[PDB]
């Protein structure tokens, strides 16, 4: 190149993702499981394969650290045994998760600069991060993923806190719902391997419409939907009619039983609380992200969610990438690359000097 | 100032409405301005004087016939302006009565004598 | 090459194929001429 | 995607026949550069300008070609913003002008003598066309018979 | 320009055809006359076609 | 050398006499406009004597270099100069000149300077045919200042002569020459004297032809225009005069009382 | 010209010339009901060899 | 609307030919969808001019 390489680790919240800052797709995409018998000093692929009789936690669910010796351990095991690099030869992008409390930040930047030795450091909250990448410094961004799910209003590269909404309705919300109507139906869901499997199912295959209803009557009078997989383990398990009204849960919350916010509610309140002189020009660059696009046809939804959002005396003009599975990675991708950005990211000098909590000064 | 905007300028000064209100005006005068903005007629003030008398002895007040003849004085004797002529005629073009034939009326060369 | 192009110039039963072989040589030798003219210049 | 539309931007715009780090190095300065801009009257009016000074320096086709071409454009005015400045830099026959014994309705307007001389400077490009070929023949070859043994050469140099 | 053969083409045709009403037309008056241009109104050249075209406009006035 | 640029003076030697004489009236009426058509290249072949003389006053000019750009011309008056040698020796008028000239614009396609020229030339000296060719598909009248015309006429509805004096008037009266077709309507060439004899007919009875119509033929080459509006005429000439005689006068009527 | 030829072969249309340069070899006299057979015999010396024995024939 | 976006595209392609622009057909079409995405284009003005010295010295 002409500079020192770059180096972008995100321990995100279902996974996490390495590689050198320069690339589309990440170089190394690990779970984030952590290991403990139902290994223990050996976790990612290791623990993934003997799980069955060893239980998956991830150390970050609701976007906010629920064990922090599972993150540290994760961390430092992602720097020893996953990629086993020289530190001062890569500076490290991290970012946490979006609402995140100021302690957690001092606990990530103390981790980040002892167990996991790093020569310079920065820790950004996350959708800002990937909308870097979007080529704007303004837009809202609805990132829906694995623990849970949040639009984090953003404008000139800084989300204000107070108007990121965060909702608990994600992946894994869905995945416990298939598997609570399937068991109260009678089906035998049974072990954890099995559940991993019907997840895998639903991930992949799943077909998403627009329109329920009239796809509900066509297949109640005549049942052709589906579409057979039988996997190694020989379980099949489809049925056409059930897999695109299981995710309406997100915008229906009375199909569980649950009392609460909707998803185009929660955008809505989320733009309520910017200004309205911002809201165009936020307007103008409406994302397409999370990590939900393993099957696309919700992100279809979700642009006619937008659409009908703000008032349409205004055409939607609509970025929309040909992938966004990666969009946390692209997203530190790009960051680490610049140069200029250099000068906004704090060295261990800076922090020595002016104490630990100088990362939640230096981090706009 | 630079010529095509300037044009505009003069758009939105007669008629206060914008120039997304009304695009067509707008280009019917690109389209007659351009191709007739530099000349191709020999220039002359003198001749211009000669019918500016012509028009405000038409009009019979014989004073401000010789108004404008110190008026004219004035405008040589500060020397600020290159093209004395073009104003004039354009003033002279836009003349109207507060209150026949002219192709036997002297006009200028149209460079039917003269090319380059 | 300048006597088999000639020939073929004035030869009108050398059909639609050759007139257009014939008519790319006319092409080359005219660049041919072309150096010999600056050279005469420099003559 | 975005981090790979400035790299084929990159691509395009470098040919070929160092320069294997350099395309690397340039989207680096593509986004260096993206962020520089975004931390600190209609669109199809400045075309109807470009086109008026068309108008002013001749060819008056021309900028009515542009503008019957803009019309239709209508139905792409956030490119044109772009192609305005990219407009004015660039890289680093017909008949019907002076005849009137083709056609029944065919104009009757007598002499022109006016651009008639400039019917003459019609052929001189041509002529001169083909003299500035011969003076870049010329001097190509001059920069070589006044030369010494070696001083472009790296056949020395072995 | 050579002397001018560039600016003496435009003549020489103009000319020729103007000097022959004049010389075809030698003394008639009224309709024998609009008889004596109207069969220049029908000769197959557009350059002398379009030239009587306004001569016949002018003497049928 | 003087030798090897001789056949370009001599590819304008034979051209301008044919320009100055074929122009008067008595050689057709195509034959004008065909060297009217060639007076434009001849004012860039003036143009090009000057503008090489005014380079030769500072010594930028020679033989060679002369010779290196007398180059196209020597084709492209080669042309015209065996076109114009051709018309003369023969009597090629109206359909037969316009014949030549449609070969011409054969016999060359693959290098296609030496078809342009010709293709220009044609759209330019086919103004009279193609205004005979406007009134007699259009109208029932005709009227040919130069009768050298594919269709020729014959005045058989006169004092003396009769209806059975003329018998049937479709071969007779009005009837088609065999070499005045220019070689591009001989496809047609039954339907152009078809058209303009059943518009006369109809003249007899009603005020006008009253064409909706109208329309200038042009010339075209590979995929013609002139092929599709004789088509269209063809169709309208007929649909009126059968619209005629089955309304009035009608023939239901007078065979029922046979 | 071979390419502009190969358009009145791809199309309604009959190059005519005694130049022969084309390897469409027409037979007059035979417009019964029976050109369907033969009417075209395929001249092999005015194939080009840039064209395939399956490409001079599938034109015919 | 796909053949009305084709139509569009070939007319955005001729008149940037005979204002004589440096870009090509390629290059066009990125441009055109990077301000469809919304991307600022005092932005990318920069980055094209840039690119169209900083490449020759390279060569």
């Amino acid at each position: 190149d002409d500079d020192i390489a770059a180096l972008v680790v995100d321990n995100g919240s279902g996974m996490c993702k390495a590689g050198f800052a320069g690339d589309d797709a990440p170089r190394a995409v690990f779970p984030s499981i952590v290991g403990r018998p139902r290994k223990d000093s050996y976790v990612g692929d290791e623990a993934q394969s003997k799980r069955g009789i060893l239980t998956l936690k991830y150390p970050i669910e609701h976007g906010i650290v629920t064990n922090w010796d599972d993150m540290e351990k994760i961390w430092h095991h992602t720097f020893y045994n996953e990629l086993r690099v020289a530190p001062e030869e890569h500076p490290v992008l991290l970012t946490e998760a979006p609402l995140n409390p100021k302690a957690n930040r001092e606990k990530m930047t103390q981790i980040m600069f002892e167990t996991f030795n790093t020569p310079a450091m920065y820790v950004a909250i996350q959708a800002v991060l990937s909308l870097y990448a979007s080529g704007r410094t303004t837009g809202i961004v609805m990132d829906s993923g694995d623990g849970v799910t949040h639009t984090v209003p953003i404008y000139e590269g800084y989300a204000l806190p107070h108007a990121i909404l965060r909702l608990d309705l994600a992946g894994r919300d869905l995945t416990d719902y298939l598997m609570k109507i399937l068991t109260e139906r009678g089906y035998s869901f049974t072990t954890t391997a099995e559940r991993e499997i019907v997840r895998d199912i639903k991930e992949k295959l799943c077909y998403v419409a627009l329109d329920f209803e009239q796809e509900m009557a066509t297949a109640a009078s005549s049942s052709s939907l589906e579409k057979s997989y039988e996997l190694p383990d020989g379980q099949v398990i489809t049925i056409g009619n059930e897999r695109f009204r299981c995710p309406e849960a997100l915008f229906q919350p009375s199909f569980l039983g649950m009392e609460s916010c909707g998803i185009h509610e929660t955008t809505f309140n989320s733009i309520m609380k910017c200004d309205v002189d911002i809201r165009k020009d936020l307007y103008a660059n409406t994302v397409l992200s999370g990590g939900t696009t393993m099957y696309p046809g919700i992100a279809d939804r979700m642009q006619k969610e937008i659409t009908a959002l703000a008032p349409s005396t205004m055409k939607i003009k609509i970025i929309a990438p040909p992938e966004r599975k990666y969009s946390v990675w692209i997203g530190g991708s790009i960051l680490a690359s610049l140069s200029t950005f250099q000068q906004m990211w704090i060295s261990k000098q800076e922090y020595d000097e002016s104490g630990p909590s100088i990362v939640h000064r230096k981090c706009f | 100032k630079s010529p095509n905007v300037l044009l505009q300028n003069l758009c939105c000064r007669i008629l206060g409405r914008s120039e997304a209100d009304v695009a067509q005006q707008f280009q019917y005068a690109v389209r007659v301005i351009g191709s007739n903005f530099a000349p191709t007629v020999e220039r002359d003030e003198f001749l211009v004087a000669e019918k500016i008398k012509k028009e405000l002895i038409r009009q019979r007040r014989e004073a401000d016939a010789a108004l404008f003849s110190e008026l004219h004085r004035k405008l040589h004797s500060q020397g600020v302006l290159k093209n004395k002529w073009s104003i004039l005629y354009l003033l002279l073009s836009l003349s109207e009565d507060p209150r026949s034939y002219a192709t036997l009326f002297a006009q200028a060369l149209p460079r039917d004598a003269h090319s380059t | 090459i300048r006597r088999y192009t000639d020939q073929r110039s004035l030869d009108r039963s050398f059909g639609l194929v050759g007139q257009s072989f014939c008519a790319a040589l006319h092409q080359e030798l005219r660049e041919y001429y072309r150096l010999l003219s600056v050279l005469h210049s420099q003559l | 995607s975005i981090t790979q539309l400035f790299d084929d931007l990159c691509e395009a715009l470098l040919p070929a026949a160092n320069r294997k780090r350099a395309k690397r190095s340039l989207k680096k300065v593509a986004y260096n550069a993206l962020f520089t801009n975004l931390f600190q009257l209609p669109a199809r009016n400045k075309i109807l300008m470009l086109s008026f000074d068309l108008r002013v320096g001749g060819l008056g086709p021309k900028a009515d070609r542009l503008e019957e071409l803009v019309e239709e454009l209508e139905a792409v005015g956030s490119v044109l913003d772009l192609l305005v400045q990219l407009a004015g830099s660039g890289p680093p026959r017909d008949y019907f002008l002076n005849n009137k014994h083709v056609g029944r309705n065919v104009p009757y307007s007598g002499y022109d003598c006016d651009d008639l001389s400039v019917f003459e400077m019609d052929v001189q490009s041509l002529i001169s066309r083909e003299e500035c070929l011969c003076h870049s023949m010329i001097q190509e070859t001059l920069q070589v018979m006044e030369a010494a043994p070696g001083t472009g050469l790296p056949t020395v140099g072995l | 320009l050579r002397r001018l053969l560039v600016w003496t083409y435009d003549p020489k045709i103009r000319l020729k055809t103007l000097a022959a009403l004049v010389d075809h037309c030698q003394g008639r008056k009224g309709g024998e006359l609009a008889s004596a241009v109207h069969a220049y109104t029908k000769t197959g050249d557009p350059y002398m076609r379009s030239l009587v075209q306004h001569i016949l406009s002018l003497v049928s006035h | 050398l003087v030798h090897r640029i001789l056949p370009v003076a001599a590819s304008y030697s034979a051209v301008t006499r044919f320009i100055e004489e074929k122009s008067s009236f008595e050689y057709g009426q195509v034959n004008h406009a065909l060297a009217a058509a060639m007076r434009t290249l001849v004012k860039e072949h003036l143009i090009l004597v000057s503008q090489l003389e005014q380079l030769h006053r500072q010594g930028l000019l020679s033989l060679q270099k002369l010779w290196f750009y007398i180059q196209p011309a020597m084709r492209t008056m080669d042309i015209l100069a065996s076109l114009a040698t051709s018309v003369d020796k023969g009597e090629c008028l109206g359909g037969s000149t316009l014949s030549l000239l449609h070969d011409r614009s054969f016999s060359y396609t693959g290098d296609s300077q030496a078809q342009e020229l010709c293709l220009y030339l044609t759209k330019a000296a086919s103004a009279p045919y193609f205004e005979v060719l406007e009134k007699w598909i259009y109208r029932g009248i005709i009227h040919d200042p130069y009768s050298e015309f594919m269709v020729e006429e014959h005045e058989l509805r006169k004092e003396r002569i009769q209806e059975d004096y003329n018998d049937k008037y479709w071969d007779q009266r009005y009837t088609i020459v065999q070499q005045q077709i220019p070689s591009f309507l001989q496809k047609m060439a039954d339907k152009i004297l078809s058209t303009g004899k059943y518009l006369n007919v109809v003249r007899e009875c009603g005020h006008d032809v009253t064409c909706p119509v109208a329309k200038e033929i042009i010339y075209t080459l590979k995929e013609r225009a002139y092929v599709e509006q004789i088509e269209k005429a063809f169709n309208y000439a007929s649909k009126v005069l059968l619209d005629f005689l089955m309304e009035e006068k009608e023939l239901v009527a007078h065979l029922r009382s046979i | 010209p071979v390419l502009s030829f190969l358009y009145r072969w791809i199309y309604d249309g009959e190059l005519e010339d005694t130049y022969h340069e084309f390897f469409v070899a027409s037979d007059p006299t035979v417009k019964t009901d029976r050109l369907w057979h033969d009417k075209y015999t395929l001249r092999k010396s005015m194939i080009p060899s840039f064209m395939t024995m399956d490409q001079s024939r599938k034109v015919l | 609307n796909l053949n009305a976006v084709r139509e569009t595209m070939d007319v955005l392609l001729e008149i940037s030919r005979i204002l004589n622009t440096g870009l090509d057909m390629e290059t066009l079409s990125i441009c055109v969808r990077l301000c469809e995405q919304g991307i600022n284009p005092e932005a990318l003005s920069s980055v094209i001019k840039e690119l169209r010295k900083a490449t020759e010295a390279l060569k």
